[PDB]
């Protein structure tokens, strides 16, 4: 059971660098790819992610992609750079310019074939590939429509595969330009047909998370990449560690997903990072649940859970996160479904996190995620009803109708959210 | 905080219990089928025991006892005085009944009416069912024939009781009546008697030879508050309590309601519960249960007590309400989910 | 109360106490059913991958 | 002499045949690398030992058992675990990727592709076999391999055995110790299309082996294998008639004669005592009238339902260890008189008792305490279908808002299998409440 991953764009690439650094370090890996570890059980599970190379060297099963150079010669040069195998690296030198056409439809075109075919020589060395996860945001050109397009052609020729994402929702309060709510809307409605899981991080939270909670006044890119680093190593812990967990991809979706449409997670961490006194189990239940610990900007008193997971890491009282996991379900009981009987699931993972004796991750779907959308959907209109900045992406052969089709798209998609968050038993 | 969820709108006592629990700000209701309850207020009818108990890290309680409708019903009841050696054949205060169906007893029953009426002896029969609510379905008579008739004449089961021809009769009116006791069996199965009873009087003199009336012979509340003109005279609603009968005994029969009435009461009580406890018990099970039940007694001329019918979903007096609801929730819901004198008399065995 | 049967060897014995006396498909069409689920999950990816040819059409029509 | 073969089928069935199979092995006093040095016929037998065990020239003892996973990583295990020489390699047979907890994906998608496989396997067992009985199939209603593919198989072995009996030791899903939210879908579908292919199945509460455990073991938080270990012992309470000599329930056959007047409703409840800890030094050992008792304490069953309020058509008490029949009837007597035990109008008022003089076998440095008797009653009474209630229930919740119905769908499966199953078990709970109810 391999994963192959894949980082397109300037934010899927530095996101997904800082993934490979933390769990590379999980799991005892330097930085020349060389395990210098203590425990066998960093290793029972190291094939999920990285290919068993010559001399006992274990090289990430990755794929680098952009249409321009700039992040992935960082990435070579970066901390990790050298661990990477050279021939997975495919880059264009034009660039997508923010332009989700650009990325989908005339320059990603130029290139897919290019990152397919790495990801063919990867699956070809797979004993039974699992699925894909990608990396990317949806605010760009690169990431955002080159990185659908990468999801349309893997749904191709691995239909039967589970295709996941880790995708970064754009927002205003930390922008790059202005095109940002075309370029989401016109993602969401690809990963709303061709991806099972799709973890909603959201850069209005990690902002505020940066700014109100951890008390930093001026939050860089790379402080909100902290936190997405560590909410993927804990997302991913019940597939890298060896738990009594038989945890599969497809497993984890069917026990997460009642319908395929609805497929879009409240990602949360706990504690929040940037001390030394140890934290107790009934504080890191309590603040996992907290709107203030979601990575994306929805409040869950606002909606309703259709399902829930907690991943616990550390040497804790297992009997005393059920005793707090079961009391904490009270206090908002109200805001379960109860159409889905025992619809909250509980890990544990022996192993902690790089400095930290205890922490938490918090996987939701909760129709409360229909707030993020209303948000996109709401700047989309304000320029779309003036046809604003089109001439962007009508240079490069879309019609007008493809952006009205996308946005009823998504209001479907918030409807359908509501019509759920509504009904009863 | 504690939970609880209301499945039976229609129940007086629990609607004010339900009420009280909320003005505590420790506990919380939620919708009819939400499973994550620590309290549950159920139907009368198909409650569903079988869901109860497999919740992980919720202690669950309910309030009322499967099985308890083999002494609710007069059927039942019946049968478990009948085939019980606890109670026997030769049973005191139960009045002699049969059960005739439309397993069945038209035969025998027969058997006794007529070596009472070879001897002369007072031959009067009453039918009764628990189908018939508002009075209806209702019939004394001394010849036996006209009234099997009238039970084939619907399709359903109906008892044979006797009729207790010479009852003690209040005065001034020289009236009927007969006694209301409420029962409290917790999940511990202490049988807490509720310390007020009430007399549910009737308001038209008792009259022997002309059992034609629906009103001179029946004190249910209902059938002497639209049926009858003599409703409220001598007290309010015709429902007198216990201060009063007692000291209309002292004074008229030179005796107390203690010791007249109230032992032979308690006798009964613990007789018909501790028959019926190790099949409805539930003190080593997954949930626990709790039942309020209402006895219904009604004494003779010379002071016996007996036992007329068991109703496992009873309202209260209007003027109880507040006392008693509030003695179920100190005995039966906090003695399980604890918070931050009496007023039961604790019948011990 | 009544025992009988009483069969007894050197590892046990057995008995039975009385208290009181009373008072397929075929192959084919199990085979033609699991290829009936077959032939509907073939139809399924046909229509993806027809869905995706429309898509693949309009992307070079761009 | 009569073979029995057993099939275990997923992860519980394999883990389950694990501790099974390490049990017998003890109390046949057979050791991980298959001698057994107390046997004396060497390359054969038809000792009453042998409906389980074939012997190799070598005088080897092999479980007549094949072990079966969509996914490698549990029968793994086996392959490399204590009892690595007790198996061949033919026995163990794993797919590459499993049901993901889907009942259509184990029965239909990835069932045709190995279904043919297994039988074959299976087969090459039972060409060893002088007199096959039938076969123990052991799996969980709530896993995709164990629901899915064993009710595809139970079909495929009613036509290739039509004339042979089989008996489920079936895991029922409790949410304590389940890592899954659609169990309730898969196992009205498993049971629906099982039930008229299966003569007598033992169905397990994960919910009561672990408030056993944390009750009557003082294991704060139990494991699977603290779970298996207890579960083997019922299961070897129960399949001791088979292998060791006497004379009630040494066939397949007796245990729906005596278990089952109606073929539906084949579902027994299964209780045992005592449970006792290892860690007390100690315990004041019980009586036969304290443990026979404690078989209607609903504390020790193996599905949490209140039999006082159904009704019993069979009832077969097995003991081991230092039991008379004189003290059975005596705890018997008492029992009447304090217990509310009303049978069906229809079958006799009677118990049905073995004794095996062994007395029971624990595994060294487990939790279970060494005790000098032990029971495990065996009665069909109505009050179980509380658990296909309770079941129902849940399918009825999400089946509303076809909740998950679609990952179904989407392996070939239609839609109206969910009624169809759903309708089955409405029929069966009805048919429970006639016989038990007035
Ligand atoms: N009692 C018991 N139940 C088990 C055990 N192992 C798994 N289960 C049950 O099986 C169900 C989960 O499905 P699995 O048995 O793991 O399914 P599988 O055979 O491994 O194949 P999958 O369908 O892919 O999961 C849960 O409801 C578990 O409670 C076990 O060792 N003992
Ligand atoms: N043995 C008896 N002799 C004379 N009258 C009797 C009697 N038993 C009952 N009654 C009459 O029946 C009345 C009460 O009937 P009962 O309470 O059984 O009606 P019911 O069953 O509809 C209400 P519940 O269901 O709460 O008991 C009394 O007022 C009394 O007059
Ligand atoms: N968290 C995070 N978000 C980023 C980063 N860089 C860009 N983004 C987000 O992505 C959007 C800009 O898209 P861009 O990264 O240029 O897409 P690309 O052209 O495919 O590389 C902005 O709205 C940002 O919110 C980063 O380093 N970290
Ligand atoms: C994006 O790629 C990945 C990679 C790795 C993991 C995941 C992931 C993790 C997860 N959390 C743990 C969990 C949740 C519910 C469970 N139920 C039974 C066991 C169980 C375990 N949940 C989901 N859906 N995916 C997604
Ligand atoms: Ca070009
Ligand atoms: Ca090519
Ligand atoms: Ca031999
Ligand atoms: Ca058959
Ligand atoms: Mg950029
Ligand atoms: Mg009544
Ligand atoms: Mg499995």
């Amino acid at each position: 059971r391999e994963i192959v991953h894949i980082q397109a764009g300037q934010c899927g690439n530095q996101i997904g660098a800082k993934f490979w650094e933390v769990i590379s370090d999980e799991h005892g890996i330097d930085p020349t790819g060389s395990y210098h570890g203590d425990s066998d059980l960093q290793l029972e599970r190291i094939n999920v992610y990285y290919n068993e190379a010559a001399g006992n060297k274990y090289v990430p099963r990755a794929i680098l992609v952009d249409l321009e150079p700039g992040t992935m010669d960082s990435v070579r040069s970066g901390p990790f750079g050298q661990i990477f195998r050279p021939d997975n690296f495919v880059f264009g030198q034009s660039g997508a310019g923010n332009n989700w056409a650009k990325g989908h439809y005339t320059e990603g075109a130029e290139l897919v074939d290019s990152v397919l075919d790495v990801v063919r020589k990867e699956s070809e060395s797979c004993d039974c590939l699992q699925g894909f996860q990608l990396t990317h945001s949806l605010g760009g050109g690169t990431g955002s429509g080159m990185g659908t397009l990468l999801i349309s052609k893997i749904r191709e020729e691995y239909p039967d595969r589970i295709m996941n994402t880790f995708s970064v929702v754009p927002s205003p309060k930390v922008s790059d330009t202005v095109v940002e709510p075309y370029n989401a809307t016109l993602s969401v409605h690809q990963l709303v047909e061709n991806t099972d899981e799709t973890y909603c991080i959201d850069n209005e939270a990690l902002y505020d998370i940066c700014f109100r909670t951890l008390k930093l006044t001026t939050p860089t890119y790379g402080d909100l990449n902290h936190l997405v680093s560590a909410t993927m190593s804990g997302v991913t812990t019940c597939l890298r560690f060896p738990g009594q967990l038989n945890a599969d991809l497809r497993k984890l979706a069917v026990n997460m997903v009642p319908f395929p449409r609805l497929h879009f997670f409240m990602p949360g961490f706990a504690p929040l990072t940037s001390q030394y006194r140890a934290l107790t189990v009934p504080e890191l239940t309590q603040q996992m649940f907290d709107a203030k610990n979601m990575m994306a900007a929805c409040d869950p008193r606002h909606g309703r859970y259709l399902t829930v997971a907690a991943v616990f890491r550390g040497r804790m009282s297992m009997k005393e996160v059920d005793e707090q996991m079961l009391n904490v379900q009270n206090k908002n009981s109200s805001y379960f479904v109860e159409w889905i009987p025992n619809n909250v699931k509980t890990a544990v993972c022996d192993i902690p996190p790089r400095g930290l004796k205890m922490s938490a991750t918090f996987i939701g779907n909760s129709t409360a995620i229909q707030e993020l959308f209303k948000r996109i959907s709401e700047q989309f209109t304000a320029m779309f009803r003036r046809k604003a900045f089109l001439h962007w992406y009508t240079g490069e052969g879309m019609d007008e109708m493809e952006f009205t089709e996308a946005e009823s798209n998504m209001n479907d998609l918030v409807s359908e959210y509501q019509q759920y968050q509504d009904a009863t038993a | 905080m504690y939970t609880f969820v209301v499945r039976d709108e229609n129940s007086s006592v629990y609607a004010e219990v339900s009420r009280l629990l909320l003005a505590t700000g420790q506990w919380k209701r939620l919708r009819k089928d939400n499973p994550r309850f620590n309290l549950m207020l159920g139907e009368r009818n198909r409650l569903p025991f079988g869901r109860l108990g497999h919740e992980p890290g919720l202690v669950q309680l309910v309030n009322y006892y499967r099985g308890a409708d083999k002494l609710c019903r007069k059927a039942s009841l019946v049968k478990l005085i009948k085939t019980s050696p606890e109670l026997s054949e030769s049973c005191t205060w139960f009045p002699e009944s049969y059960v005739i169906y439309p397993t069945d007893e038209r035969e025998v029953f027969l058997a006794a009416y007529n070596r009472r009426r070879e001897g002369r002896e007072g031959n009067v029969w009453i039918a009764k069912s628990s189908a018939g609510a508002k009075g209806e379905g209702i019939l004394i008579s001394s010849e036996a024939s006209e009234l099997l008739d009238f039970i084939d004449e619907q399709g359903q089961v109906h008892v044979i009781q006797k009729y207790l021809e010479k009852p003690l009769l209040l005065e001034p009116g020289h009236r009927k009546f007969d006694i209301r006791s409420w029962v409290l069996v917790d999940h511990l199965y202490n049988i807490y008697l509720y310390r007020e009873g009430v007399l549910r009087t009737s308001s038209e003199p008792y009259n022997s030879a002309n059992f034609q009336d629906k009103t001179c012979h029946l004190t249910n509340h209902c059938i002497q508050k639209e049926y009858s003109k003599n409703y409220g005279r001598y007290e309010e609603g015709n429902e007198m309590f216990f201060e009063e009968f007692n000291q209309y005994l002292m004074d008229a029969l030179n005796t107390t309601l203690e010791n007249s009435i109230l032992l032979q009461i308690k006798h009964i009580i613990r007789s018909c519960l501790m028959c019926i406890e190790p099949a409805i018990s539930t003190k080593h099970l997954h949930y626990q249960s709790f039942q309020l039940f209402g006895f219904d007694f009604m004494v003779d001329e010379e002071l016996k007590v007996w036992l007329i019918e068991v109703n496992g979903a009873p309202a209260c007096a209007q003027k109880l309400y507040a006392e008693l609801c509030q003695g179920i929730v100190d005995v039966a819901i906090s003695s399980v989910f604890p918070l931050a004198t009496s007023i039961f008399i604790k019948l011990h065995h | 109360m009544e025992v009988i049967e009483l069969n007894k060897c050197t590892s046990g014995q057995s008995f039975e106490v009385i208290l009181k006396p009373p008072s397929d498909p075929s192959l084919e069409e199990i085979q033609k059913k699991l290829e009936a689920a077959e032939e509907r999950r073939k139809y399924q990816e046909a229509e993806l991958l027809k869905h995706l040819a429309e898509k693949r059409e309009h992307e070079r029509e761009v | 002499m009569r073979e029995c073969i057993s099939i275990h089928v997923g992860q519980a069935g394999v883990q389950i045949g694990n501790a099974c199979w390490e049990l017998y092995c003890l109390e046949h006093g057979i050791q991980p690398d298959g001698q057994m040095p107390s046997d004396k016929t060497i390359g054969g037998g038809d000792d009453s030992f042998n409906t389980f065990f074939s012997e190799t020239g070598a005088g080897k003892h092999v479980p007549r058992a094949v072990f079966v996973d969509l996914e490698p990583t549990v029968i793994d295990e086996v392959r490399t675990g204590t009892y690595r020489q007790l198996f061949h390699p033919e026995q163990l047979i794993t797919g590459k990727e499993d049901a993901a907890n889907n009942y259509a994906r184990g029965h239909y998608t990835i069932g045709k592709e190995i279904i043919d496989l297994v039988l074959d396997r299976i087969r090459k067992l039972a060409d060893q076999c002088t007199g096959l009985q039938g076969f123990l199939v052991f799996h969980s209603f709530g896993g995709g391999t164990g629901s899915g593919f064993t009710s595809l198989l139970m079909e495929r072995l009613s036509v290739d055995y039509g004339k042979k009996s089989k008996l489920e030791f079936s895991i029922y899903p409790a949410p304590q110790v389940s890592t899954a939210v659609v169990e309730p879908y898969n196992s009205i579908l498993t049971t629906h299309t099982t039930l008229e292919h299966s003569d007598c199945a033992f169905m397990v509460d994960n919910e009561a082996i672990y408030d056993i455990c944390r009750r009557n073991l003082d294991i704060e938080r139990p494991t699977y294998t603290n779970l298996n270990r207890l579960i083997s012992q019922i299961v070897s309470s129960i399949t001791a008639s088979l292998r060791f000599d006497g004379a009630l329930n040494v066939d397949l056959t007796e245990f729906q004669t005596n278990l089952v007047p109606y073929p539906r409703i084949h579902f027994p409840l299964a209780t045992y005592a005592p449970v006792i800890s290892a860690e007390k030094a100690y315990h004041e050992q019980l009586s036969v009238a304290e443990i026979t008792n404690a078989c209607f304490e609903p504390a020790n069953q193996m599905v949490k339902c209140d039999p006082r309020h159904g009704k019993y058509m069979a009832c077969c008490l097995l003991y081991r260890g230092d039991v008379v029949p004189k003290d059975v009837n005596a705890a018997i007597a008492t029992i009447k008189t304090k217990r509310s035990i009303q049978f069906v109008d229809w079958c006799p008022t009677g118990f049905k008792v073995g004794i095996n003089y062994q007395p029971p076998t624990v595994v060294p440095g487990g939790d279970l305490a060494k005790v000098q008797r032990a029971v495990c009653m065996l009665s069909n009474t109505t009050a179980i279908a509380e658990a296909w209630a309770r079941l129902d229930h849940k399918f009825d919740l999400m089946y509303a808002k076809r909740a998950f119905v679609h990952w179904y769908v989407g392996e070939g499966m239609e839609e109206g299998e969910f009624s169809e199953a759903r309708e089955d078990m409405a029929a069966l709970e009805k048919d429970y409440e006639e016989v038990g109810v007035d």
